[PDB]
Protein backbone atom coordinates (compact mmCIF):
# COMPACT_ATOMS: atom_id res chain seq x y z
CA UNK A 1 0.00 0.00 0.00
CA UNK A 2 2.79 2.22 0.95
CA UNK A 3 6.43 2.62 -0.19
CA UNK A 4 8.67 1.16 2.01
CA UNK A 5 12.56 2.15 2.26
CA UNK A 6 15.15 -0.09 3.44
CA UNK A 7 16.70 2.65 5.08
CA UNK A 8 13.67 3.23 7.47
CA UNK A 9 13.79 -0.55 8.15
CA UNK A 10 14.09 -1.79 11.97
CA UNK A 11 13.95 -5.76 13.35
CA UNK A 12 11.92 -4.57 16.57
CA UNK A 13 3.60 -3.43 10.91
CA UNK A 14 4.66 -4.86 8.20
CA UNK A 15 2.08 -6.29 5.31
CA UNK A 16 3.18 -9.18 3.40
CA UNK A 17 2.77 -7.30 0.33
CA UNK A 18 5.46 -4.72 1.49
CA UNK A 19 7.66 -7.55 2.23
CA UNK A 20 7.64 -9.12 -1.26
CA UNK A 21 8.17 -5.31 -2.80
CA UNK A 22 11.06 -4.76 -1.47
CA UNK A 23 12.85 -8.36 -0.69
CA UNK A 24 16.24 -8.92 -2.02
CA UNK A 25 17.47 -6.11 0.33
CA UNK A 26 15.37 -7.56 3.33
CA UNK A 27 17.07 -11.00 2.57
CA UNK A 28 20.52 -9.39 2.56
CA UNK A 29 19.85 -7.29 5.84
CA UNK A 30 19.55 -10.66 7.74
CA UNK A 31 21.68 -13.84 8.51
CA UNK A 32 21.29 -17.12 7.04
CA UNK A 33 18.98 -19.37 8.58
CA UNK A 34 17.20 -16.49 10.18
CA UNK A 35 13.09 -16.50 10.92
CA UNK A 36 11.69 -13.28 11.60
CA UNK A 37 7.80 -12.71 11.60
CA UNK A 38 6.17 -9.96 9.43
CA UNK A 39 2.81 -9.63 10.64
CA UNK A 40 -0.85 -11.34 10.41
CA UNK A 41 0.44 -14.97 10.59
CA UNK B 1 -45.81 -23.08 -32.11
CA UNK B 2 -43.40 -25.70 -30.38
CA UNK B 3 -39.64 -26.16 -30.00
CA UNK B 4 -37.80 -29.22 -29.69
CA UNK B 5 -34.85 -30.74 -28.26
CA UNK B 6 -31.50 -32.35 -29.18
CA UNK B 7 -32.10 -35.35 -31.24
CA UNK B 8 -35.03 -33.22 -33.16
CA UNK B 9 -31.86 -30.43 -34.38
CA UNK B 10 -33.32 -27.50 -31.98
CA UNK B 11 -36.71 -28.18 -35.08
CA UNK B 12 -39.43 -25.52 -34.16
CA UNK B 13 -42.62 -26.82 -35.87
CA UNK B 14 -46.71 -25.86 -35.21
CA UNK B 15 -47.94 -28.37 -32.13
CA UNK B 16 -49.25 -28.11 -28.68
CA UNK B 17 -47.89 -28.00 -25.14
CA UNK B 18 -48.13 -27.22 -21.43
CA UNK B 19 -44.98 -26.45 -20.40
CA UNK B 20 -44.54 -23.02 -22.12
CA UNK B 21 -41.47 -21.41 -22.21
CA UNK B 22 -42.13 -17.61 -20.53
CA UNK B 23 -39.84 -14.20 -21.20
CA UNK B 24 -40.76 -13.17 -16.85
CA UNK B 25 -43.51 -10.37 -17.29
CA UNK B 26 -41.41 -7.71 -16.10
CA UNK B 27 -37.83 -8.29 -17.31
CA UNK B 28 -34.50 -6.51 -15.77
CA UNK B 29 -31.34 -4.53 -17.18
CA UNK B 30 -28.04 -6.43 -16.64
CA UNK B 31 -25.86 -3.50 -17.44
CA UNK B 32 -22.27 -3.42 -15.78
CA UNK B 33 -23.08 -0.91 -13.24
CA UNK B 34 -21.01 2.21 -12.66
CA UNK B 35 -18.68 3.12 -9.47
CA UNK B 36 -17.17 5.96 -8.15
CA UNK B 37 -13.66 6.97 -8.95
CA UNK B 38 -10.75 5.91 -6.75
CA UNK B 39 -7.75 8.53 -6.30
CA UNK B 40 -4.53 8.23 -5.85
CA UNK B 41 -1.88 10.12 -4.29
CA UNK B 42 -0.21 12.39 -6.33
CA UNK B 43 3.43 11.62 -7.83
CA UNK B 44 4.99 10.65 -10.73
CA UNK B 45 3.85 8.35 -13.69
CA UNK B 46 5.92 5.15 -11.71
CA UNK B 47 4.55 6.27 -8.78
CA UNK B 48 1.50 6.02 -9.85
CA UNK B 49 1.39 3.14 -11.60
CA UNK B 50 3.05 1.48 -8.34
CA UNK B 51 0.54 2.42 -6.13
CA UNK B 52 -2.29 1.17 -8.06
CA UNK B 53 -0.47 -2.25 -9.00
Amino acid sequence: AEPVYPDQLRLFPVNREEAQSVKSNIVGMMGQWQISGLANG
Amino acid sequence: WVIMGPGYNGEIKPGTASNTWCYPTNPVTGEIPTLSALDIPDGDEVDVQWRLV
